């Protein structure tokens, strides 16, 4: 099956020095290209690093540019990140996405576990940031962005993530109305321009947990606050 | 006995071909034509569409 | 212009483009040889010494890499299938010797060896081999050495005044085939004699391959 | 007078179109992508600029005498000249050298042919280093000798009259390009009559027509050295010659008539290399 | 005695189709679309070119999105190809390179080959490792793969050198049907728009309509003088056009249960390679070995225009499901997709 084991994270000393690995078992890895993507407890998803197929193209966060370096060993199938000068700023759980590009492919489909460090540009808006909810009954998660999602190719590169309690995030809705592999038919993704809504029909107790709209549109790739359904 | 066998399914087969109903030429003609003249507009490639409804500008 | 998505679509195009012309560049240093033949013809003993459809057999002498293709298995029509074989390196074609006297099982009143002439004169003349070189190998001389001696070569051919000696006999073979060839300017034929003791056949292809691999160069930087 | 114009003409409109041609029949065919099909491409166009901006800027220099275009231009017709003079005697070794790999490394050739990425860098390499044998000189040598002895109204290089540096220019240019294509175009000879010889004793109308083929090549081998030789060796001898003695010694008319021998190579080139070439004469055809 | 008897009953039965044939042969197409107007001259421009192919293609076929194809050449290489963008979406390598069929599944999921090697492979295109995998081989065929076709993700139809098609079950990867009849070798097959017949051209220079559920040849159609090579059917499922080595295009009509119309000019004299119909079914667009795609008016039998853009024989060709373009394979190993413009 398709694995993504993270290693390497740990309480270090600010200013220091940590090396991340993320090794891939289960499918082609060389031919995925890898993000990081950090979350600061309690608090939302931020991108860290993309390394694409080939290792021809690499991007980084503004936040973290000149810091961190992220490589890959095809034959190990092991995707790195080196960090260095670490401040309190970077302490998060890292994890490491694995994400396809062709026409039609389902990027940031599988997330890694993710390593815990600790050391001692599109606006996406969730305004909602937590939603009662109950069984059986229909919910809608609203997001926004700064800057207009449509492409003039007919794509809206906006998606939509669930992080379950204890676990890491998955991929539910890819350009912002395609229903991603092994999600069931009851999530829906409607939006126009700057305006996106994730309907859940008959919202069952496995949908609690926080949800995040991601662009893609243009690096940085930007997550809102988050949404989080409670019952 | 290969070729006795061979004889009667062949035989039987052209049975079969020779029972269907044909209709007249010129009413399968029509059908054909009325179906061109019906869906005319909606082809591309007799009728090019402007470039901005072109995918292939 | 183009998206994050759209760069990195371009991206991974370029890198498949990139496979297949190290693939192309992988395949362009085989040598494709097309094997030919009637039944009993040696055909499956030269195998043997070059180590459900097709059968392609590989080999390396003197790092150089050979696909032999056998297509005796295709029972088909051989017209809608043997243009997939244009541009191969050069035609293998077994010949048995021996079969000189011998009658064709399923005709039962045809010589095999004027079944492998017509064999012959159908491929070297083919359409799509114009340009090919043909490999002629001709089996069985031992046993045809044999085989002259108890009955002469006047069988197989009505019109032969020559002696029955081996030398003279298994020549005016080897004369008549390559006469069969009508493209005596654009292809050339490369006749070996082979028994089953016989290790140089080998030798001889990659000889006769890299002649003709030459002589394609030669064609493809102007001088021929 | 008119007769000197209409043939300095002639050879404008043969040099200009007949290297045409081989660029017209190179994007027209999508099959001439081969590393030779390239090289051939490059010498047509190093051939084709000098029938088109050499040549014709030249003529006023004949006619009249005296550069009247100024000194800054002449400086670009310098470097000009000489760039696209040198690439076509640095092309003939790379396709030489292409021909030499053809019969020896027969079994590579066939696998690393068709790679334009190959070409392309063989191609570039040929042009950076024919600019960087007389481009600099060209220029630097006013700017660094102090003062230019050049005359108003004249349009030469610098070095004209200089004795070592035209030895040691020449030498990177022509003396061994020279050497390079009678060795590649001697090993190719060898290789073919040796390959014969071996045919013949191991095996009719098929070894009468080999034979007669590699006569063939025998012939169009030694006119390829022969026409690169003759074109380029009487004006390099000269250049030579000439310094030793300012010109005494060498008579005027004598170096106008080695000055356009260059010239006139590159309307020989079209007729030897593209047009013998067996790809080339089909996409020819197709065209016209 | 018995045998003698049974064969001269053949030839009566031949008689009396070929008299019921004539005998609802009252009118020809021809004189049916004499008043209509013609469609004019249709111009149709190199689009795009799709370039990585390093040997002859010999087949390819849209996806049903109208956007992705899939072309098979003898490189051992199936590529599926983004026509809008000419991006290579996927390179699959083949087992055995001596391919001469390709088919892309309706639903977009699968990809299917196979050629001299008598096995048809089929691709899995949407696997969790990111990769094309061979899902299934469908071995059974004792002659070349010379077409197959897609009914669903489950089924596929397949036409093969040893004279009989069949249908395949692919999760069991067993032969449900098997069609027999063709005296030679069959050469291509087409399925009907509701995927309940198909028609299959064969060696034998006849074209017969099978059932898929029944598994029974309905209809026999003859007229062509060498082997047919291409079969497509008309957008409504009523007729079909075949392309053969005798340089003509006919147009059969299912429940006519004969040919209305026949497509050759004086010029052409070469075999044809692939056939297929625009949209709306009035231009009927031919592949063939002088090198181009001649584009015909299916009612009138007139050469409306030639789409000339390769060097060497056009191999195959497809149109789009929403007619919006043209794609021709060809032995130069390039792939052209065509329209015209306003
Ligand atoms: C004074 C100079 C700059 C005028 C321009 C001359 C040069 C730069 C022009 C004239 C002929 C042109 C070539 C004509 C044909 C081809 C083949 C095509 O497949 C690639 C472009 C290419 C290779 C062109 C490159 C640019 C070119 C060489
Ligand atoms: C690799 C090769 C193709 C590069 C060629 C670059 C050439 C075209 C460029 C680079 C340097 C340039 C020269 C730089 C200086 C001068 C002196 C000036 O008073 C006249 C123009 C002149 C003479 C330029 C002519 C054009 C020039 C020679
Ligand atoms: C007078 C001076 C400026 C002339 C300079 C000519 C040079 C710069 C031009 C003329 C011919 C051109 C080459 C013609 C053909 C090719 C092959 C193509 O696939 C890549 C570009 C390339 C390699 C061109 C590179 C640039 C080039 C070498
Ligand atoms: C200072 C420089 C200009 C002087 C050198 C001139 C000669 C020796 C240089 C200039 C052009 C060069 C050739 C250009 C391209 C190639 C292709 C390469 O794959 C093999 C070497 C080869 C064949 C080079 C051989 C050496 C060469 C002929
Ligand atoms: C197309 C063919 C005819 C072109 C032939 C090129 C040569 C042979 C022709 C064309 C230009 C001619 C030169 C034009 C100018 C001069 C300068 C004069 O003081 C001596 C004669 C001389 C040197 C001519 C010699 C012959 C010449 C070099
Ligand atoms: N060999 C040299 N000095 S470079 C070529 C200069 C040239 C000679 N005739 C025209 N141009």
């Amino acid at each position: 099956d398709v694995q993504l084991v993270e290693s390497g994270g740990g309480l270090v000393q600010p200013g220091g020095s940590r090396k991340l690995s993320c090794s891939a078992s289960g499918f082609a890895f060389s031919s995925f290209g890898m993000h990081w993507v950090r979350q600061a407890p309690e608090k939302g998803l931020e991108w860290v690093a993309y390394i694409s197929s080939g290792s021809g193209t690499i991007y980084y966060a503004d936040t973290v540019k000149g810091r961190f370096t992220i490589s890959r060993d095809d034959p190990k199938n092991t995707l790195f990140l080196q960090m260095t000068s670490l401040r309190s700023e970077d302490t998060a759980m890292y994890y490491c996405v694995r994400s396809i590009y062709y026409y039609g492919s389902s990027p940031f489909d599988f997330w890694g576990q993710g390593t815990t460090l600790t050391v001692s540009d599109i606006v996406m808006t969730q305004a909602t940031s937590s939603v009662p909810v109950t069984p059986g009954e229909s919910v809608s998660i609203s997001c926004r962005s700064s800057k207009s999602l449509l492409h003039s190719n007919g794509n809206t590169y906006l998606y939509w993530f669930l992080q379950r309690p204890g676990q890491s995030p998955q991929l539910l809705i890819y350009r912002m109305s395609n229903l991603a592999s092994g999600v069931p038919d009851r999530f829906s993704g409607s939006g126009s321009g700057t305006a996106f809504t994730l309907t859940i029909s008959r919202l069952e107790a496995e949908d609690v947990g926080v949800y995040y709209c991601m662009q893609h549109l243009e690096y940085p790739l930007t997550f809102g606050a988050g949404t989080k359904l409670e019952l | 006995t290969a070729s006795i066998a061979q004889a009667r399914k062949l035989v039987e087969q052209l049975k079969m071909e020779a029972n269907i109903d044909r209709i007249k030429v010129s009413k399968a003609a029509a059908d054909l034509m009325a179906y061109c003249e019906a869906h005319a507009k909606e082809d591309p490639l007799l009728t090019p569409v402007p470039a901005s409804e072109n995918p292939f500008r | 212009t183009l998206s994050a998505e759209d760069k990195a679509a371009v991206e991974r195009s370029k890198m498949i483009d990139r496979n297949l012309r190290e693939d192309g560049e992988k395949a362009a240093r085989e040598v494709k040889l097309l094997l030919l033949g009637a039944g009993e013809s040696g055909k499956n003993t030269i195998v043997k010494q070059m180590k459900t459809g097709i059968v392609e057999t590989h080999f390396t002498f003197k790092d150089l890499h050979f696909k032999m293709f056998d297509v005796g298995a295709q029972r088909s029509e051989r017209k809608k299938w043997i243009h997939c074989f244009e541009g191969v390196t050069a035609i293998i074609f077994c010949v048995a010797l021996s079969d000189y006297d011998l009658v064709l099982a399923e005709d039962e009143e045809m010589n095999r060896m004027h079944a492998s002439m017509k064999l012959f004169d159908s491929i070297c003349n083919n359409k799509w081999f114009t340009d090919t070189s043909i490999i002629l190998f001709l089996n069985k001389k031992d046993l045809f050495e044999e085989k002259i001696k108890k009955s002469p070569l006047t069988i197989c051919y009505p019109e032969y005044a020559g002696s029955n000696t081996y030398e003279e006999a298994a020549a005016y073979i080897q004369c008549q085939f390559e006469d069969l060839n009508k493209r005596k300017d654009t292809k050339e034929i490369y006749t070996h004699f082979t028994c089953s003791t016989d290790t140089k056949n080998v030798q001889f292809v990659f000889d006769a391959v890299t002649d003709v691999i030459i002589k394609n160069n030669l064609k493809d930087c102007g001088l021929f | 007078t008119a007769v000197l114009a209409a043939l300095m003409a002639l050879l404008i409109v043969a040099t200009v179109l007949g290297n045409a041609l081989v660029m017209l029949a190179f994007v027209a065919d999508s099959s001439l992508r081969t590393q030779n099909n390239f090289f051939l491409l490059n010498l047509a166009i190093s051939d084709f600029l000098v029938g088109a901006f050499c040549i014709p800027l030249y003529v006023p220099y004949v006619l009249t005498g005296r550069w009247t275009f100024g000194r800054g231009l002449c400086k670009l017709w310098l470097v000009v000249d000489y760039l696209l003079c040198t690439s076509s005697a640095f092309n003939i070794v790379l396709i030489s050298y292409d021909r030499f790999l053809s019969v020896t490394r027969a079994v590579s050739y066939r696998a690393q042919q068709g790679d334009t990425r190959r070409a392309v860098r063989k191609m570039l390499l040929v042009w950076v280093l024919a600019f960087l044998l007389y481009g600099p000189a060209i220029l630097s040598w006013e700017y660094l000798s102090g003062g230019s002895s050049i005359p108003e109204g004249h349009c030469y290089a610098e070095f004209f009259y200089n004795w070592y540096f035209l030895i040691t220019a020449s030498t990177l240019e022509f003396f061994t390009p020279f050497l390079s294509v009678t060795f590649f175009n001697l090993s190719i000879y060898l290789n073919i009559q040796r390959r014969t010889r071996l045919r013949l004793d191991g095996a009719s109308f098929t070894q009468r027509f080999r034979l007669s083929r590699d006569r063939k090549v025998a012939k169009s081998l030694a006119v390829i050295v022969s026409i690169f030789g003759l074109c380029w060796a009487p004006y390099t001898l000269l250049m030579i010659i000439r310094a030793a003695c300012h010109g005494h010694c060498v008579p005027d008319y004598w170096y106008e008539t080695s000055f356009w021998l260059l010239w006139a190579n590159s309307a020989v080139n079209p007729v030897l290399y593209p047009l013998c070439h067996h790809s080339f004469r089909r996409a020819f055809t197709k065209l016209l | 005695s018995e045998l003698d008897q049974l064969r001269q009953e053949a030839e009566q039965l031949k008689n009396q189709i070929r008299d019921a044939r004539k005998a609802c042969a009252d009118a020809t197409l021809s004189q049916i679309t004499n008043n209509i107007d013609p469609v004019g001259r249709i111009q149709m421009r190199t689009r795009r070119t799709l370039r990585g192919h390093l040997a002859k293609i010999y087949a390819m076929h849209w996806g049903t999105d109208s956007r992705l194809l899939v072309s098979a050449s003898q490189d051992g290489k199936l590529i599926i190809w983004d026509s809008y963008t000419t991006n290579k979406v996927h390179a699959i390598p083949l087992r055995s390179s001596w391919v001469m069929t390709c088919a892309y599944a309706p639903s977009g999921n699968y990809v299917a080959c196979g050629g001299l090697d008598n096995i048809c492979s089929i691709y899995n295109l949407k696997t969790r490792e990111g990769n094309v995998r061979v899902s299934r081989e469908l071995a059974g065929h004792t002659g070349y793969l010379s077409c197959c076709r897609f009914l669903d993700d489950n089924q596929i139809v397949t036409s093969s050198g040893d004279t009989t098609c069949a249908l395949w079950d692919i999760e069991t990867g067993q032969q449900t049907t098997t069609f027999t009849g063709h005296t030679g070798d069959v050469m291509s097959l087409s399925l009907a728009p509701d995927t309940r017949l198909f028609v299959s051209g064969a060696c034998d220079a006849s074209a017969k309509l099978w059932d898929v559920r029944e598994g029974m040849c309905r209809q026999t159609f003859t007229g062509h003088e060498s082997d047919i090579n291409a079969i497509c059917f008309f957008p409504n499922g009523n007729a079909f056009a075949t392309g053969s080595d005798d340089a003509t295009c006919r147009l059969f009509d299912l429940r006519a249960d004969q040919e209305l119309m026949t497509y050759s000019h004086d010029n052409i004299i070469c075999g044809i390679t692939s056939v297929s119909f625009s949209k709306s079914g009035r231009l009927l667009l031919a592949g063939y070995d002088d090198f181009n795609c001649n584009v015909w008016d299916a009612l009138k039998a007139d050469r409306a225009g030639v789409l000339a853009g390769h060097d060497n024989r056009v191999s195959c060709l497809g149109v789009t499901d929403d007619g919006m373009a043209v794609a021709t394979g060809s032995w130069d190993s390039f792939l052209k997709i065509w329209n015209g413009s306003s």
